[PDB]
């Protein structure tokens, strides 16, 4: 049974940019949740002006105004490692930092705009979460597309094949670095092969060197 | 090797029938369709095609006549009355041809496994067993009595359990087991 | 010897057919429904279909066709059931009344004849000069339409031409002519007859021609204008009218078959055309005038709309808006532009409706373990793809409705100290408020001295001392009643402003970052009692008063922002009382102190949509028997309100649900209802103790209705499901799926679109090579489809496709269960395939593979072989019972971690059903019915103990109780065997008797142990016994239950009671219909009770309630003998339509 509101003023609106200056104060936290910097504007509140600036027919070019963010973040995330200071230890302990990172400030992030994820980006089959979805960034320039692949598998069975023999290498970097590579989804496939490739070598050797010896 | 007295429909495998089962009330076996990679082999006068008479050319202990009830023991026996009021018994494939049999005059089949390849089935197209395919209608009864026939033995409208010209093939292959 | 009841929990959403036309009116556009047995009439108005009535037949509608014969004023139905139940029907309504009535009926099936393939041929001649029956072969049934052929008497002509596929009259000609397509060894010719009434054969028809289409599958008959049929086959088009032919054959049909179609012009102009895999296509024969003769139709052609939803039924309306009846798929109203979208897609989606069938398979499930299951189902086929659940639901009634789009708040005040109930509501939109004041029934925007409204409220209501109280981003406002002005505002020292906000009538706790203030209330001012910070930010807060306490709280709910923290402070000091951590990533949202029974709870809930719940003390201050629940997907919002006479919370959300307690125990509700942002009680005189609600489209207010109804819940698949299982552990449930793939010559198959299993978090494949022995299909290289079959993880919170684990090629899966096996503590996704191959007639190679949810993905553990088909499997008393073709293997689970053959019985034609009560196997086969093997424990092996004598083509099958096993097979009918009690013999033992046949008409495809009502179950007597659900591929889900012997005659003798009494919508039989019916048999029914009818008994007028215990008696269960009237069975039947 419809109904209609008499004398529906429609007045409490007359100029205009509590908007445009509600993006502005989410652009700033977000640079400065990237760039290790302190925000000051104290979550809730920027919580608050996603939920209520998070309404359909906007959600979705906030979301592309989120994504593209990252987007453009990571890909500066890249030129260092496209270096050529050589230690393929400090080249490991570098990205596994510049994914350490990338992880808690993507974490920061979900939590602010935890409205337009758990919305609309939930109700869509079609769209990652905002977590999925830099992953799926985090994959596309920097562990992939790269000399830094293979300069980080090249490097991660080095380190190993020389615990096979004799060194340390300290555990944790490594099954940070797997890991990633795990939640990444390139483990089984950026990894494995080479990996089992290589022992299925190495292994037939120590065959013959150790029967014969 | 015939041609146009050869145009019925190939039924699906099992599973697909299973399948296109629960997403329609609608249940496929109550059509004139003969089970997939099977041959009946009756032409007098691979979905049909002619076939010597018999054969004396070789080794071959005739199959019992499948309604005379008779004990040929390497094989399957399926009784099928075509009026419900009594379960069925054997093996699937038997209760299929039984009906498609009766339902046309046609007695004898034979499926070629799915494995390997007219009808050369000798020396070269040999070395492991075949599924054979008996029978007989008195009624609305029908039994069904089929063996496996080593696979370089002929076809012959001839009902025979042959030995092996190509010593090379099989000893017990799964279908012959639980055949007793 | 054996008693069921047999009840309907949700009609058939199915839609087995539609037909436009002038039913209810002269000058009224209808839209006739058929689902299966129940028939839906509405009526075209604007924005959609407008309910007249919904009646249900007592058969299958297998023909429903309109006609206008002239004489009678409006159109009549025709409508043919199954079982060749034929009809004539009149739409009669005298103001309160609507009657569908029989104006005539009878059978029109033959005892001998051949049930024509293409089924059952309903048509009717332009001239409506009589109708047409393709019933059985080579015998086209005639009947006479004359006004006076009540009985429906029809005689039978002969055909030479057994094998025929579609036929219709044609419109204008001086003699019926019968248009149909017949097929032969020479192919498929399509040729005419002549109909006469009085020579009661066929005389010739005009034309006729030879050799046509390879696969004509559709005789389309042209009216008055341009005049002949138009034959629809394959890939070539073929349009006849004596001496016209022309044909096409445009390559967008080549993709797939049409298999519907409807005229969208009152004269061959403009068609509809369905295509099998959904496409929706628009054939036009543009007309051609010639000089000054008449009209000669020019060119055909077919041209592409776009896409629709799978349609079986197809109907064009009005203004371009078609009705498309899925079958496997939702139905829908389409709109169908004139002006191409993006995309070029002439199509696009009005509406849709819930279609549950076909259900393939379902669990029964108890998420929050309120008790109360619910139904996850696999759902539809190919594109259709979809998971539903089945929730038993509280809805609204809805008195009144605004379009407000923004609101983010609302409360109800009180304009003056004087009356009782509100007068106002107060609605916040983005930035800034609005204050309402409800005229009685009305709604006019006030303004409110105290308040502001260019900044946007986050709480307002009557405080203490005849004040109200304003709490926004930049101050707390206390404004007064009779004076009416502001008289105190409190204020963040730095003008910093309010992130989270309570309050109360006496108390007011406000949150600044980590800063938290609190303040009382009194007189003209705003004390402010004390202040505090919080390690971390606050996200929530509630000082709800409880206990006998006098509206002052002790205490202060509160959860935090990066810990992720749930605390209960004390007020005075902020003291700590007790902290609790929880989430993980998650932060609270929504707080809230209550009493329910009379027990106070604490009530967090995540913004995931989670919802914690403790049983808080108020006394000590701390909580303490921590449990939890999933809502929703949104952060959800926590609101207190009473009921009658007692209260409860109300969350909303994406799935808005309502606690409270049943029993010393929590409960949840799901409100019938879509999304339901914000809420609060509505006391209004106008609106007498009422509920406010507030979605991202509109505000609401109403009742709350409280008669559980069912709702439906959809995740689509884009891809078809085949079973499905729940895990305990992983919280995610198991679904074996299935997308078919085309060919591209590339390397081969690419996908046809996204779907479930192509676009989840992570996927494996099986790397698995047992079989990569040969392999070896030489039919793969030219277009073609091929089911790739995936097993789908599924989360049970937010049904997101967490992992995709695909399969070997030509690999079918078809079981699946969840269990644990000997010692190993796990819980594993056991599955069971077979590889299927189009030249085998059967599978001969085959897997049980063996899964686990470790986490993130799947884990191949175990992984055994067989050969052929796995049917079917089930947890066996730690063992593992599947079963392949013929056998039926019994496993075990070493320490090793391992399956190895352990028992076997190789005795069925084909074991495609198991069911496993104590050492009790019950085996359905594909045609030799239902056995009951055992387990013999000592003899370690199996033991034929009984088995049905008759032969039965089982669809499903499921164990009762020890002694009684349900089957439902292929002919539409269940039934109930038993063992023996006769046990004088050891052979009359190994016979179980069929003590209870009934024919359902629904082809079930699932059984299952479990309920959808509030159980409630310590020791509870219940008039009925034992819960089965069931699936079926019409959608319907039914329920069958067991009863009291006592209880039988009563609602035995009670059935027949109504049969008198009640008029048949075909003047049907009711003890015919429900007859058990197969091509074999037709015995009468038994030890069944159809409820829907016993049902029926609370929906007629009360004078034929009497006229119906009219000297029924009722003697054993319980003392009597005696009369009794209808204020004795409506206590039973109303108590007995309780268990659904
Ligand atoms: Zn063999
Ligand atoms: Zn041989």
């Amino acid at each position: 049974k419809k109904l209609v509101i008499k004398n529906f003023r429609d007045r409490p609106r007359l100029p205009d940019n509590y908007t445009q200056d509600t993006w502005r104060k989410l652009h700033e936290a977000v640079r400065a949740v990237q760039s290790s910097t302190s925000i000051r504007y104290n979550l809730e509140e920027l919580y608050q002006a996603v939920e209520n600036l998070c309404s359909h027919k906007v959600s979705p070019m906030l979301y592309k105004q989120l994504r593209q963010a990252c987007e453009d973040h990571v890909q500066a995330q890249i030129l260092p490692f496209r270096e050529d200071s050589l230690d393929s230890v400090l080249f490991l302990k570098k990205i596994n930092t510049c994914w350490q990172d990338h992880c808690r400030q993507m974490i920061m992030i979900r939590s602010i705009f935890l409205f337009l994820d758990r919305t609309y980006v939930l109700q869509n089959s079609t769209l990652p979460s905002i977590w999925d979805m830099g992953l799926e960034l985090f994959r596309t320039h920097i562990i992939s597309d790269k000399m830094v692949q293979s300069k980080t598998i090249d490097g991660i069975l080095l380190l190993i094949e020389r615990e096979r023999s004799g060194e340390a290498v300290d555990r944790s970097l490594l099954r940070s670095l797997l890991g990633m590579l795990s939640d990444l989804q390139v483990y089984k496939d950026s990894f494995e092969l080479k990996f089992l490739e290589e022992t299925n070598c190495l292994y037939a050797a120590e065959g013959q060197r150790l029967m014969q010896e | 090797p015939d041609e146009i007295n050869k145009l019925i429909e190939t039924g699906l495998n099992t599973v697909e029938y299973f399948t296109s089962q629960q997403v329609t009330g609608t249940s496929s076996l109550g059509k004139n369709t003969i089970p997939p990679g099977v041959t009946g082999l009756l032409t007098n006068a691979p979905k049909i095609a002619i076939v010597p008479a018999d054969d004396k050319t070789v080794p071959g202990k005739p199959i019992p006549n499948p309604l005379l009830g008779l004990d040929s023991t390497p094989s399957t026996q399926t009784v099928l009355d075509l009026s419900g009021k009594t379960l069925p018994s054997g093996s699937y494939k038997g209760v299929k041809l039984a009906k498609f049999g009766k339902e046309n005059l046609m007695t004898r089949f034979i499926e070629e496994p799915r494995e390997n390849p007219d009808f050369k089935r000798g020396r070269d197209t040999g070395g492991f067993h075949r599924r054979e395919y008996s029978i007989g209608w008195v009624g609305d009864e029908v039994k069904v009595t089929e063996w496996c026939n080593p696979s370089c033995s002929p076809i012959t409208a001839a009902a025979r359990r042959f030995e092996c010209t190509c010593h090379q093939c099989p000893v017990t292959c799964s279908e012959c087991e639980r055949d007793t | 010897m054996s008693y069921n009841y047999v009840v309907t929990a949700q009609k058939p959403t199915a839609v087995n057919g539609c037909v436009t036309g002038h039913f209810t009116s002269a000058e009224d556009l209808n839209l006739l429904i058929a689902k299966n047995t129940r028939l839906e009439i509405y009526v075209v108005t604007a924005e959609g279909l407008r309910p007249v009535k919904e009646v249900g037949m007592y058969g299958k509608i297998a023909v429903m066709e309109l006609f206008r014969p002239k004489g009678e004023s409006k159109d009549l139905l025709f409508i043919l059931t199954a079982k060749y139940n034929a009809c004539i029907l009149e739409y009669k309504q005298s103001g309160e009344s609507i009657d569908i009535i029989t104006r005539a009926h009878g059978n029109v099936q033959d005892r001998i004849g051949r049930p024509s393939e293409t089924g059952i041929i309903g048509i009717i001649d332009p001239e409506c000069r009589m109708i047409g029956l393709r019933l059985y072969d080579g015998l086209f049934k005639v009947i006479p339409l004359d006004r006076d052929n009540k009985e429906l008497k029809a005689f039978n002509i002969r055909l030479e031409e057994l094998h025929v596929i579609d036929v219709k009259f044609l419109y204008g000609c001086q003699a019926p002519t019968i248009c149909f397509v017949y097929q032969d060894p020479q192919g498929r010719h399509v040729k005419t007859y002549e109909v006469s009434l009085r020579e009661k054969e066929f005389n010739k028809g005009p034309w006729k021609q030879e050799n046509v289409e390879a696969e004509a599958s559709m005789v389309i008959a042209v009216p008055e204008p341009f005049g002949g049929a138009i034959i629809i086959g394959q890939e070539s088009i073929t349009y006849h009218n004596g001496d016209k032919y022309l044909a096409i054959a445009p390559p967008i049909i080549k993709q797939s078959t049409i298999v519907c179609h409807n005229r969208v012009d009152p004269n061959g102009s403009r068609y509809l055309l369905g295509d099998m895999e959904g496409r929706l296509f628009m054939l036009l024969l543009e007309k051609e005038e010639q000089m000054d003769g008449t009209v000669t139709l020019k060119d055909l052609r077919v041209e592409l709309l776009g896409e629709t939803s799978i349609a079986e039924c197809l109907t064009y309306l009005d203004n371009g808006v078609v009705f498309v009846g899925s079958r496997l798929g939702d139905s829908q109203l389409v709109k169908l532009n004139v002006d191409s979208n993006e995309q070029g897609s002439y199509v696009v989606a009005m509406e849709t409706f819930t279609n549950l069938g076909p259900i393939v398979d379902m669990c029964v499930v108890d998420l929050e373990r309120q008790g109360q299951g619910q139904l996850v189902t696999c759902s539809g086929a190919f594109k259709e793809g979809s998971l539903r659940i089945i929730r038993n639901g509280i809805g609204i009634h809805e008195h009144a409705s605004i379009d407000l789009p923004g609101i983010k708040g609302l409360w109800p005040l009180r304009s003056d100290p004087n009356r009782e109930t509100y007068d106002t509501l107060v609605l916040s939109f983005v930035g800034q408020t609005r204050v309402l004041m409800l005229n009685g029934e009305e709604v006019e925007e006030t303004e409110l001295m105290g308040f502001v409204d260019d900044q946007q409220t986050f709480f307002c209501g009557n405080v203490a001392h005849q004040q109200l109280i304003q709490i926004t981003s930049a101050s707390v406002r206390l404004v007064s009643q009779e004076p009416k002005a502001l008289v105190s505002e409190w204020k963040e020292p730095q003008a910093k402003n309010i992130s989270v906000a309570s309050c109360n009538s006496s108390q007011v706790v406000v949150a600044v970052g980590r800063a938290l203030y609190y303040l009382q209330i009194h007189p003209q001012e705003l004390r402010q009692i004390s202040h505090t910070e919080m390690e971390h930010e606050v996200a929530c807060l509630d000082i709800t008063p409880l206990g006998d306490s006098n509206g002052l709280s002790p205490l202060c709910a509160i959860g935090l922002w990066t810990d992720i923290s749930a605390r209960i402070l004390k007020l005075p000091s902020f003291e700590l009382l007790h902290k609790e951590m929880l989430g993980g990533e998650i932060i609270p949202r929504s707080i809230l102190m209550t009493t329910f029974e009379s027990s106070h709870y604490l009530l967090c809930a995540l913004g995931d949509g989670a919802l914690f719940y403790f049983g808080l003390n108020i006394e000590t201050g701390l909580l303490s028997d921590r449990k939890k629940v999933t809502l929703g997907t949104q952060p959800t919002v926590l609101r207190t309100f009473r009921s009658l006479s007692t209260t409860n919370v109300f969350a909303c959300s994406d799935r808005p649900t309502v606690i409270y307690s049943s029993n010393h125990k929590l409960v949840f509700s799901n409100v019938n209802l879509k999304e339901v942002n914000y809420m609060c009680p509505l006391n209004s005189d106008g609106y007498p103790d009422s509920l406010a609600l507030a979605n991202n489209s509109t505000l609401t207010i109403g009742t709350i209705d409280e008669i559980q109804k069912l709702h439906i819940r959809t995740v689509p698949l884009y891809e078809s499901p085949r079973k499905i299982c729940y895990q305990e552990v992983s919280q995610c449930f198991g679904v074996l799926s299935s997308r078919i793939e085309v060919q591209d010559t590339s390397g081969g198959t690419t996908a046809l679109r996204p779907s479930a299993s192509t676009q989840a978090l992570s996927s494996s494949v099986s790397s698995s090579k047992l079989f990569s022995s040969s392999t070896a299909p030489h039919e793969t290289s030219f277009g073609e489809e091929v089911e790739v079959h995936n097993l789908l993880i599924i989360d049970q919170h937010t049904f997101e496709v967490l992992h995709a684990h695909q399969f070997l090629q030509n690999e079918y899966a078809l079981s699946l269960v969840s269990c644990k096996l000997g010692k190993d503590p796990n819980t594993y996704f056991i599955v069971g395939t077979a590889m299927v191959y189009p030249e085998e007639a059967e599978p001969k190679q085959g897997r049980i593979v063996v899964f686990q949810y470790s986490d993130g993905k799947l884990q191949t553990v175990a992984e055994k072989e067989v050969k052929g088909a796995v049917y079917s499997m089930v947890e066996f008393n730690g063992k593992l019972l599947a079963s392949i073709n013929s056998t039926v293997r019994l496993y075990e689970w070493t320490t090793e971690k391992d399956v190895r053959t352990e028992c076997n019985h190789y005795n069925n034609i084909m074991a495609l059903y198991l069911k496993t009560k104590g050492d009790f196997i019950l085996v359905g086969d594909l045609m030799r019915s239902v056995l009951l093997l055992a387990y013999k424990p000592m003899e370690g092996n199996f033991e034929e103990i009984a088995r049905d004598f008759n032969p039965n083509w089982m669809s499903a099958v499921e164990i009762l109780d020890d002694d009684n096993f349900l089957g439902a097979e292929n002919a539409f009918n269940l039934f109930v065997c038993q063992k023996d009690s006769a046990a004088t013999t050891d052979e009359e033992r190994q016979h179980l008797q069929e003590v209870g046949l009934f024919h359902l008409g629904e082809f079930v495809n699932v059984f299952c142990h479990g309920s959808l009502v509030m159980q409630n179950l310590g020791e509870t007597s219940t008039p009925t016994q034992g819960s089965v659900l069931f699936g079926t591929v019409n959608g319907m889900i039914g329920l069958v239950t067991s009863l009291s012997e006592s209880w039988y005659n009563l609602l035995l003798d009670m059935q027949n009671r109504l049969n008198k009494v009640i008029k048949s919508v075909g003047k049907i039989e009711h003890s015919f219909w429900r007859s058990f019916h197969t091509e074999r048999k037709t015995e009468p029914a038994t030890g069944f009770i159809d409820g829907d009818l016993i049902e029926s008994f609370l929906d007629i007028s009360r004078p034929k309630m009497q006229e119906v215990v009219a000297n029924l008696q009722y003697d054993d269960g319980s003392g009597m003998k005696r009369e009794a009237t209808a204020d004795d069975l409506i206590k039973v039947v109303e108590e007995l339509t309780r268990i659904h």
